[PDB]
Parts: structure tokens; C-alpha cells; sequence
């Protein structure tokens, strides 16, 4: 008749069943590992060389048919039934078997060849992140815009873009080799740090994008449009921001002064213990917390516009705050400064993984414990020591009751929790 | 209390799988939340705040100062009080700053310090009572000073006082600092 | 600079005994509140205890109506009411 | 105890899936499972 | 353990006395530092445990502290300082 007498409605009848030789041993395992991490790239190029090889083959004068000159080995699979052909396999077999550490930089080399698209990012960041100005702020905050915000691609003409740019930045500091520090790269000292390496890296993607075969007002309408749709990857990768957060507060924890008025080395429990709570530790605990509370709050309810206004906001304020004020109050810009860029490669790496879920979606099957997957002896005593810690426990479960849809009071949720906390 | 709440929940009956009134969800779940983060964040937050603006300045209104040689009598002791504490002024202030400037933990401490915070003791140079001795005991003093085969310290003890009635825990605050004489040296003969 | 005399009790507690004293026993108390809540369900989850009050009411009636008798039987009913949990959702079904 | 763990996942699985009915039911047999210890006995034997 | 080797030996570093007549003035005050303190040496403790041979609580007391632990303070007899008093003080003393 109502909720509570569904709640109060059990009985009996819902119960009816019905050395040397360690080290070569270590390279082995690597490169084992490396072959299984691009498995799928190594089948795309060796399937995509197969039909390479037919199709230069043939090439006495022309190739008319597409489809014919190479259906002698319907036109939409992903799958080998081919035939066979003596020098390739002969190519492999060579390529397999006498090799020793020949064989490691073939698989490093091909693993670098089958992303292509994080080590351009990676090195993005990483010539940012050693020579700080506004004129090498653009290119990370537009990745972070459009390279990771584009779905069915990493993007259309951002590369074209960034050639160009990086183009007339070279240019542009080149000329002036013949307060600029904080609105560009003109200084006369070593210039060109890592464009060089940036735009090798580029063009090398550009060529591999080619090679692979791929191309090369209401826009932005249709952009934020794109951004909600359906049936994506639908994957989750939460925890592994949650890790990233957690190396954040381990860094300020340790390394605090770098972000106050003059850095002097000290000590934290020294202070707390001498009774002085030093202002930046608190400001950067409250706001590492607060967007841990947030990003949690995202997460549980399930949205993407939200958390892509989240990610919009963060992405901006954290460049805004550096390369800016915070340089400006202290006079350890970038380069000198030690711990604020690890601390801001860390960030970039959380806010990878935040644009990679906006991308992907939220798969349906949330709420269990990342923990809760296996039932090993390790996973057994983490989970314990995590649920020994003071206000953890009851703090996720009250998060998760608010935000996440259910019938229940809140003592019915703890029932509920105490009770598969213990049969796990 | 079980039929209590039984018929506490049949006089306000509830419809078979609606799914909550939020607003009473998002008062007691923002409630809660609010109560830990704040159980959590009290003593941190407390304390900065009583270390920020709403501290109470706690300025000594008595400094004391003794030297003393051995254990024979106080050669010298002096006070000060407000006609001679003199707190710092802005400009002193700067001038402060700018002489430990090449050194950034001396400017983080005196960063600590709020300008109405630091005070200077003017110390009058010549002692404020006779410097009484037994003359046994003062033949005994020049005897050690230049025969003496051992050490003889020579302490500077300086000790403070504050208000209660503003607030604080403790009135007195004190501390030493201890030479050490070398028997033979040029110091204990120049005394004698 | 030292805290104001209203806040001084506060004061008096160092911020690591702030937490020891305050902080961690708030967090016991409310860990406590919720620790072993799936044990109490069986005495907690009654749907209809109106047979049981009733029991409780005609002890206390026969406790004064001085028929002693009826009060040790109606005793030993409650105990073996409170010992076996099928008669005791037997007891707690709603009736029509 | 995999009968009992099977429940409270699929009550997860259903706290997201929006068939809140079905948490409803759920959660007055896991209910009634924890108030009759021979129930509890029947779902806890080990079955082939 | 602790007050056996591994105990640390905590020798005075400075011993004052004043004998005071009723509440006029000090009568006499002296103090005493490391030239006039005499650590106890291994024969001196041997006459000091002779002395006291006749009489067992003396000897276990003693038994019970090492020799680099009992201490003699020289105090000088005269005074250190001046005997201040306001001659009317001084007549009420006399008086008294
Ligand atoms: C100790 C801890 C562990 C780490 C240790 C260090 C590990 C370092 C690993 C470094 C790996 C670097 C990989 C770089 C890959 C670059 C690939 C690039 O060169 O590709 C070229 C193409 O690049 C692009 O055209 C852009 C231009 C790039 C120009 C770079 C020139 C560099 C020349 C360097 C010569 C060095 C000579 C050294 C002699 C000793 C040619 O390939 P292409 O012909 O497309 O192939 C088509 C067919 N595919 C797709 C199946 C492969
Ligand atoms: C401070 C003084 C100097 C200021 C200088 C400012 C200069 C601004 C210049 C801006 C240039 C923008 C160029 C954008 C090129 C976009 C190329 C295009 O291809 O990208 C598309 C995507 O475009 C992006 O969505 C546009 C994003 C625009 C965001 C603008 C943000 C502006 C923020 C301003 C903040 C200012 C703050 C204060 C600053 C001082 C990809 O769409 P696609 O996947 O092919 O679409 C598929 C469907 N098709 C097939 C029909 C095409
Ligand atoms: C100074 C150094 C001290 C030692 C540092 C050691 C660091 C070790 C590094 C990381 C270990 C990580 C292991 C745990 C990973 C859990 C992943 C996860 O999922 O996290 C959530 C985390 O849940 C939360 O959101 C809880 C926290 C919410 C409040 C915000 C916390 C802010 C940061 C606090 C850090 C701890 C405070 C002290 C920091 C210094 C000491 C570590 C819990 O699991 P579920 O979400 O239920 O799983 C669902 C997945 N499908």
C-alpha cells in the first residue's frame, strides 16, 4: 500500500531456491610487457603492411578495383583469414628470434608509434612548464580545451594549429634574439629550450596520423552539442584522480614553503608543535579539499555538463594563479622554483584524466568500493586499515546517501553498508 | 519506542516508491556534512583565526635584567617600564626589515610579527641599587678571580612580565645565558 | 598576540590535544554510533508490536490485581517470546 | 556468503539503474535474511 | 633500568642557605657553586660508610647512591652580603 509496508514485507516464500641471467630475464619481461601494452597496435601495422604489400605488388600499371586487387586474401572486419607470404613471415620470424636487446627498442619504438598523442602533450607541458610565460600559456590551456574535449578524434585542425603557432613563436623569438619575461620567451639566453624537440614530435604525430590514414557562431554550438550524446567508452577513471589529488596534499604537506611570501625550508611538524599554522598550508589544504569535495559530488550525481563547467573553471584558474600573481609575490618564477612545477604536472595529469572522463562518459555501474573487486588477503587488510582511519567511513557513506538515488533513510543505508562491509 | 515510531510514520504515510522529498535530504545530508567538515577543520581553522586579527596583543609592561658573577652577589641589576619600553613605530619597522633583508629567515620570523607587536627595552646602563657585599666575602671574590684554579660562570639572567587582565595563561617568562670564565685568561684578571 | 578571555578555555587545550581531546573523541562517538548496527535488527525491525505492548500491559495490570500467578505465566511467555526469533515474527506479522 | 554478497550488488546495480521498486523489495528481503537466523542457515549452506 | 647504570647523575650546581631571625631581615646568606662543590671520592666514601658501620638503615641508604652521586657543599661561614635593617627595625628587634 505504501513504502514502509514494502519495507516491512518479508516472508519464507522470497527464500526458494529455484646475476646476468636475472637482468635478461627482467628485459624479457619488460619487453613481454611492452608487446602486450600495443598487441592492438602491432596487429593494425601488421595487417596494414599486408595490404600494403598487395597492393605495391600489383602495381605493374594501375590499380583499377579497390575492393577486387585486394580480395585475393564483407569489406568491414576486423580479423586475419589471409594468406600467407613467404618474405614477410621470413621478415618476422628474422625479427624474432635473433635479437636481444634489438628487440627492446623495436618494441619501445613501436609503443612511441602507436600513441603518438601523449608524448605531444607530455612535451607540451614539459617546455611550459621550463620556460613560463603568456606566449607558451595558450598552447596547454587550448589542449586542455579542445585536444581532450574533442571526442571522435583528438581533433580536427588543433594540429595545424599548433604547427602554426609554434611556428611564429620561433619566429618571433628568433627576430628578437638578434616586462618581456612574464609577456614572452624574448630574452637573450638559450631560446629555443624545446621547441625544437616540440615540433619534431608534432610533425612526427602529424606524419603517423597521415600514414595510418585520417584527415589532417554555430561551430562552438555544435562543439558543446557533441559533448552529449550517447553510448560512449563509458569507462571510469576515478580512483586514479583520487591518487593524483592524494600526491597533491603529500606534496604540500612536505613541500609548503615554496608557495609562501619567502621559502625557508622549514618544517611543518616543527611549527605545528611550536604552535604557528602557517597560512599557505591551510589555504592550500582547504582548497585541494573543497575540490576533492566537489569532484566527489560530480562524480556520484552523474553529470557531464557540470563537471565539464568544473573543469573549465579549474583549468583556467590554476594557470591564472601561476605564471602570475604567485610568481609575482616571490621572486623564484618557474625554472628556480623546485616543487611548484611537480606539483603543476601532477595537476595537469589530474586534469588529463578529468577531460578523459568528461570524453568517455560516466559508464552506469558506480557506487561499488575500489576496493571491493577482489577478495585477496592484501585487499582484505587495506580495506580495514581504510575503514580504521577516524571520519572516513561515515563521511563517504553520508557523501554517497545524499548523492546518489535511493529510497532509504539514512540508518537503513548504514544497515545496508555494515552489513556488506561484513560479508565482504 | 517501537510503536512510537510505528505510529509516528502511519499518521504521515508515504507513497510506495516515490522517490524522497529532497528538501528534507539536502537539509539533514548538508547538515552532517557541514558538522564534520567543521569537527574536522576546528582546531586548524580556531587557531589561525586567534593567530590572525582577533588576537589580543600581550605587551610585557616590566622587563628585568641581572648580571651576575659566580654565586657572590648581583653586580648589577636594572628594570624598565613603560616610560622606557618603546614600541615600534612603522618606520623602525622598515629599517628592521631592510637590515636582515639578505637573509629570508629573519624576514619570515619578523613577517610574523605584527608592527604593534615588537618592543624595544631601553635598559639604563648604570645599575639601580649599591652593589652590597660582605668585604670577607669580596677578599674571598678577588682571591678567585686571580688564584682561582677552576671556572667561574657569569650569568645574565633577563625576565619578563605581561598583563593576565588582557588574557594569557602565564605572567612570567625568563632566561639565562651562562659564560665561562677560564682560570689564567685576561678576563678574570681584568675584574680583579 | 594571546586569545581573548572568553576563548581562553579553548586556548588552554593545545592544537595536537585539541585534536586528542576533542576531535578524536567526536570521531569515536559518532564511528560508535553506527558500528555493529546489523547485529540489533532482529529486536529493532518489528513491523507490528502491538501483541507485545498488550503482553507488557497485562503484566503490569496483573502486578497490581495481585493474581501472581498469571504474572509468572505471562513472564515466562516474554522470555521465550524474546529467546526464539520465529515466534517473534510470528507474533509481529500484521494482521488485517 | 556469495548469495548474500549477489544481493547487496544487485542492489547497488539497482540504485543506479533507477528501478527503485526493486531496491525496495530488496532490502526488505535482505531485511527479513537478517532477522530469521534459519533462513540465514539455508542461504548460507554450500551448495555443488 | 633506569636507576641503575643507565640513570644520569644530577649534581647540583648551586646551593644557597640564609638563616632568618623571626621576619625582620636575613640574618646570614650564602650560596655555593663548582669551586667550593667537592664531589665525593671513593676513599672519602669509604670513611663515610665506616662512620656509620653500627647502624643498618645508614648502610643500605648509602648502598642505594653511587659515588659520583653524593656531593659536599663548602659553605663559607661568613656572611655574603651586607646586613641591611632600619635602625627603627633594628630597636624593635632589641625590644623584642
Ligand atoms: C633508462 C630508463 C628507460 C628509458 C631510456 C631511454 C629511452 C628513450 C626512448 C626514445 C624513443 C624515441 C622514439 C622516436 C620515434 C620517432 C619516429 C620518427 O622518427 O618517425 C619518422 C618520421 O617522422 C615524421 O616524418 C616527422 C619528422 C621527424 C624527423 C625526425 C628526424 C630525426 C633524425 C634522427 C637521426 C639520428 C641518427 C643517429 C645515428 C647514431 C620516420 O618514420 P616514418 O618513415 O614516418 O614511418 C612510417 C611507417 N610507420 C608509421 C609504420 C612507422
Ligand atoms: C590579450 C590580448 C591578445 C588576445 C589574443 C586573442 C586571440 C584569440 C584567437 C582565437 C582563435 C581561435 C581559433 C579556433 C580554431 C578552431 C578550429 C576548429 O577546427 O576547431 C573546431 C572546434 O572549435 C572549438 O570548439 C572552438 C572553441 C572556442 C573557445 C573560445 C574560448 C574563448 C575564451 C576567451 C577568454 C578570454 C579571457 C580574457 C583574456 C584576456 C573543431 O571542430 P570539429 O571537430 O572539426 O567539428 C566537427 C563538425 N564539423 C565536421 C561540421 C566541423
Ligand atoms: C605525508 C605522507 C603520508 C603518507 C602518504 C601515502 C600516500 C599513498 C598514496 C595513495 C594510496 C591510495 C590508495 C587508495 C585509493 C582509493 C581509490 C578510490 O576509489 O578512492 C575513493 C576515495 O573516496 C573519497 O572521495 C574519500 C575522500 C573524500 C574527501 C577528500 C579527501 C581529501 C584528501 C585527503 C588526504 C588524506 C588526509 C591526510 C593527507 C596526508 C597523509 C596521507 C574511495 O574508494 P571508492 O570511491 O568507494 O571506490 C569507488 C570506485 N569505483
Amino acid at each position: 500500500l505504501d513504502h514502509a509496508t514494502v519495507i516491512h514485507s518479508g516472508d519464507y516464500f522470497l527464500f526458494e531456491s529455484d646475476l646476468w641471467v636475472l637482468g635478461q630475464a627482467t628485459v624479457d619481461g619488460l619487453t613481454r610487457w611492452l608487446r602486450a601494452f600495443t598487441k592492438h597496435h602491432r596487429t593494425m601495422s601488421d595487417v596494414l603492411c599486408a595490404e600494403r604489400y598487395l597492393l605495391t605488388q600489383e602495381l605493374l600499371r594501375v590499380g583499377e578495383v579497390r575492393r577486387g586487387v585486394l580480395d585475393q586474401l564483407a569489406s568491414e572486419l576486423l580479423l586475419d583469414r589471409r594468406l600467407h607470404i613467404p618474405e614477410l613471415e621470413e621478415a618476422e620470424r628474422f625479427e624474432a628470434q635473433q635479437g636481444r636487446t634489438l628487440r627492446l627498442l623495436r618494441a619501445g619504438y613501436q609503443c612511441v608509434a602507436a600513441h603518438s598523442e601523449l608524448l605531444c602533450y607530455f612535451i607540451i607541458i614539459l617546455n611550459h612548464m621550463v620556460t613560463a610565460s603568456a606566449a607558451s600559456l595558450v598552447l596547454p590551456v587550448l589542449v586542455f580545451l579542445w585536444a581532450m574535449l574533442t571526442i571522435p578524434r583528438p581533433s580536427k585542425r588543433f594540429w595545424m594549429t599548433a604547427i602554426v603557432f609554434t611556428e611564429v613563436m620561433v619566429v618571433t623569438k628568433y627576430l628578437f634574439q638578434f616586462p618581456p619575461r612574464i609577456l614572452g620567451l624574448e630574452k637573450t639566453d638559450s631560446y629555443i629550450k624545446y621547441d625544437l624537440v616540440q615540433l619534431m614530435a608534432l610533425f612526427f604525430h602529424r606524419s603517423q596520423l597521415l600514414c595510418y590514414g585520417l584527415w589532417d557562431q554555430p561551430l562552438q554550438r555544435f562543439f558543446h552539442d557533441i559533448l552529449h550524446t550517447k553510448y560512449r567508452a563509458a569507462t571510469d577513471v576515478y580512483a586514479l584522480m583520487f591518487l593524483a589529488d592524494i600526491v597533491d596534499i603529500i606534496i604540500i604537506i612536505f613541500g609548503f614553503w615554496a608557495f609562501g611570501k619567502h621559502s625557508a625550508a622549514t618544517d611543518i611538524a616543527s611549527s605545528l608543535s611550536d604552535d604557528q599554522v602557517p597560512q599557505a598550508f591551510l589555504f592550500m589544504l582547504l582548497v585541494q579539499f573543497g575540490t576533492m569535495v566537489i569532484d566527489r559530488a560530480l562524480y556520484l550525481r552523474k553529470t557531464v555538463l557540470g563537471k565539464l563547467a568544473f573543469q573549465v573553471v579549474l583549468v583556467v584558474a590554476i594557470h591564472i594563479w601561476m605564471f602570475f600573481i604567485l610568481p609575482a609575490v616571490t621572486e623564484r618564477m618557474f625554472s628556480q622554483n623546485a616543487v611548484a612545477q611537480l606539483w603543476y604536472f601532477v595537476k595537469c595529469i589530474y586534469f588529463a584524466l578529468s577531460a578523459y572522463q568528461i570524453r568517455c562518459g560516466y559508464p552506469t555501474r558506480i557506487l561499488g568500493n575500489f576496493l571491493t573487486k577482489k577478495y585477496n588477503h592484501l585487499n582484505l587488510f587495506l580495506f580495514q586499515g581504510f575503514r580504521l582511519v577516524p571520519f572516513l567511513v561515515e563521511l563517504r557513506a553520508v557523501m554517497d546517501w545524499v548523492w546518489t538515488d535511493t529510497t532509504l533513510s539514512l540508518s537503513n543505508w548504514m544497515c545496508v553498508e555494515d552489513i556488506y562491509a561484513n560479508i565482504f | 519506542i517501537i510503536k512510537c515510531s510505528r505510529e509516528t510514520e502511519k499518521k504521515y504515510p508515504q507513497p510506495k516508491g516515490q522517490k524522497k522529498k529532497k528538501i528534507v535530504k539536502y537539509g539533514m545530508g548538508g547538515l552532517i556534512i557541514l558538522f564534520l567538515i567543521a569537527i574536522i577543520w576546528f582546531p586548524l581553522l580556531f587557531m589561525s583565526l586567534i593567530r590572525s586579527v582577533v588576537g589580543v596583543v600581550n605587551q610585557p609592561i616590566d622587563v628585568t635584567v641581572t648580571l651576575k658573577l659566580g654565586g657572590y652577589e648581583p653586580l648589577f641589576t636594572m628594570s624598565a617600564q613603560q616610560p622606557s619600553i618603546v614600541p615600534f613605530t612603522p618606520q623602525a619597522y622598515e629599517e628592521l626589515s631592510q637590515q636582515f633583508d639578505p637573509y629570508p629567515l629573519a624576514m619570515q620570523f619578523i613577517s610574523q610579527y605584527s608592527p604593534e607587536d615588537i618592543v624595544t627595552a631601553q635598559i639604563e646602563g648604570s645599575s639601580g641599587a649599591l652593589w652590597r657585599i660582605s668585604p670577607p666575602s669580596r677578599a674571598q671574590m678577588k682571591q678567585e678571580l686571580y688564584n682561582g684554579t677552576a671556572d667561574i660562570t657569569l650569568r645574565f639572567t633577563w625576565n619578563f612580565q605581561r598583563d593576565l587582565a588582557k588574557g594569557g595563561t602565564v605572567e612570567y617568562t625568563n632566561e639565562k645565558h651562562t659564560l665561562e670564565l677560564a682560570p689564567n685568561s685576561t678576563a678574570r684578571r681584568q675584574l680583579a | 598576540k594571546v586569545s581573548p578571555p572568553s576563548l581562553g578555555f579553548l586556548a588552554g587545550y593545545g592544537i595536537v590535544g585539541l585534536y586528542v581531546e576533542i576531535v578524536l573523541v567526536v570521531g569515536k562517538f559518532v564511528r560508535g554510533f553506527f558500528s555493529e548496527i546489523s547485529h540489533s535488527i532482529m529486536f529493532e525491525e518489528l513491523p507490528c508490536v502491538d501483541r507485545i505492548l498488550k503482553l507488557c500491559q497485562d503484566i503490569f495490570l496483573v502486578r497490581e490485581t495481585r493474581e501472581l500467578e498469571l504474572e509468572e505465566e505471562l513472564y515466562a511467555k516474554l522470555i521465550f517470546l524474546y529467546r526464539s526469533p520465529e515466534t517473534m515474527i510470528k507474533w509481529t506479522r500484521e494482521r488485517e
